[PDB]
């Protein structure tokens, strides 16, 4: 009755505070990530800013391949993420090697989301302070085409679809500007360029730096090529240069 | 069942029969011994069906982790260490002969053969399965190093066609696939087009002088091929 905020337990309240305060370690380090998806494509792009001028520019990431054709942006506390993915990683395996056909991104979602939800229960481990966002194209049934798919992940496990989402700091500005761009125009019918340009105008709205090219990794699923794969500064710089008008 | 691989500058070709068989009865006539791993690497499985299958799956699903987590592609080493080390803690309990061939590149391409015994060996071409016997001095005749991709195609369909010929317990389709830099290619020519067989050898066409008629000297001149004859 003194601590009932040092393990898992329930506040008078009604609250799990280890929980509530995993979600401030979301928004500590200062990244922001936003993930949108267009009738044909998912895109996620992340701030990537390396203050100090000694690192290499290309060792640390935010976009991991948990399978060949999921990817996912880790917002948060930096090596939880890659333990997160790890995990992901794992879970992938196990399925592709006990059912035969690759990992579907919801299970994949719900099963990450489960394992969070562990963490919050037993008074020992600690609860992943990182908001995971997996991203792919699924196999859309009765017709037999892929459909984008932007999935969720909390500390907490509130794994949900989305149409566009946006996490980490200053994330509450870049889900109104999203919102008030959605009440115009219908984004599951624009295509990749402007997805793209709207993204990165949400982003742009929420820091307020208008950000060059080697600041944010765009990475990127594609009905054509079902692959995650990150696109390089030649193709962020023309979105770059069409929002700047 | 008769499986190879041959390797030549950019890459390596492998060859196989499909026809899978309980003895003396043929269970399946249009199987599939290549399995990929790997987009690059392959393998042909000989000896028992349901252990090379289940083989061959556990392998590629331990080659499609190692690659996510490295990031880069695989050497063949990697993959034909693993066939190794696998059917090696098994072989009693398996008979299970692998050829793990493919193409990375840093060292071109590559072929392993791993008996069943479970040794691993690095080689330039692989033979295997029952009928690979009748192959070996087939190679030691009509084969030369340094072929060209084509002429390397050509050869194993051959080498495979004079194979199932005179085997039992190989036949059917020839299934070859080339493993280089560019897009894996595959092929499967049928036993009605195949580059050799021993009813189409004219060598073969005269038959053996076995039911002589009943006749008054001992000059032999054929067989008898009809009552009033």
């Amino acid at each position: 009755a003194g601590f009932d905020k040092y393990i898992t337990v329930f506040s008078p309240e009604g609250s799990l505070y280890q929980v509530e305060y995993a979600f401030k370690a979301v928004t500590y380090p200062g990244l922001l990530t936003v993930a949108i998806r267009c009738k044909d494509a998912v895109l996620v792009v992340t701030q990537h800013l390396i203050p100090d001028r000694l690192m290499r520019p290309d060792s640390v990431t935010a976009l991991y391949e948990v399978t060949p054709n999921i990817g996912c942006c880790m917002t948060g506390r930096a090596p939880d993420g890659r333990a997160l993915v790890q995990r992901a990683r794992e879970e992938a395996s196990d399925y592709q090697y006990r059912y035969g056909v690759e990992i579907p991104i919801a299970v994949l979602a719900k099963r990450m989301g489960d394992k969070a939800q562990v963490r919050t229960q037993q008074a020992g481990l600690r609860p992943m302070g990182v908001v995971s966002t997996f991203i792919g194209m699924d196999q859309s049934d009765q017709d037999g085409s892929l459909k984008p798919q932007i999935y969720t992940v909390d500390p907490a496990g509130w794994t949900g679809g989305h149409i566009a989402c946006a996490a980490g700091k200053k994330q509450v500005e870049a889900m109104a500007f999203l919102e008030k761009r959605q009440k115009s125009t219908e984004l599951d019918a624009l295509t990749q360029k402007e997805a793209a340009m709207i993204a990165l105008a949400a982003l742009q709205s929420a820091i307020g730096t208008a950000v060059k090219a080697k600041e944010v990794e765009v990475g990127r699923c594609t009905a054509a090529n079902p692959a995650f794969q990150r696109v390089p500064n030649s193709e962020v710089e023309e979105w770059l240069t069409a929002v700047a008008e | 069942t008769t499986i190879l691989a041959v390797s030549y500058n950019g890459g390596v070709v492998l060859a196989a029969d499909s026809r899978t068989s309980s003895g003396t009865y043929v269970v399946n006539r249009a199987s599939n011994k290549l399995t990929k791993l790997t987009k690059k690497i392959y393998c042909c499985r000989s000896g028992s069906a349901a252990d090379t299958q289940a083989l061959a799956e556990r392998v590629s699903n331990y080659l499609g982790s190692y690659q996510t987590d490295i990031g880069a592609g695989v050497n063949v080493a990697t993959a034909a260490n693993l066939f190794q080390k696998m059917c090696y803690m098994n072989r009693w309990n398996i008979s299970a002969g692998i050829i793990v061939a493919g193409y990375d590149p840093i060292n071109g391409g590559s072929v392993y053969s791993i008996p069943s015994g479970g040794s691993c060996v690095k080689l330039d071409y692989a033979l295997g399965g029952s009928g690979s016997i009748f192959l070996y001095s087939f190679f030691d005749a009509n084969y030369k190093p340094g072929m060209s991709k084509s002429e390397c195609v050509a050869f194993c369909q051959r080498a495979v066609a004079h194979a199932y010929s005179r085997d039992g317990s190989s036949g059917g389709l020839i299934r070859t696939i080339t493993l280089d830099a560019d897009e894996p290619e595959d092929q499967t020519i049928p036993w009605n087009r195949s580059p050799y067989c021993m009813e189409k050898d004219p060598k073969y066409v005269t038959q053996a002088t076995q039911n002589q008629p009943f006749s008054s000297s001992a000059k032999i001149t054929g067989n008898r091929m009809s009552s009033t004859g």
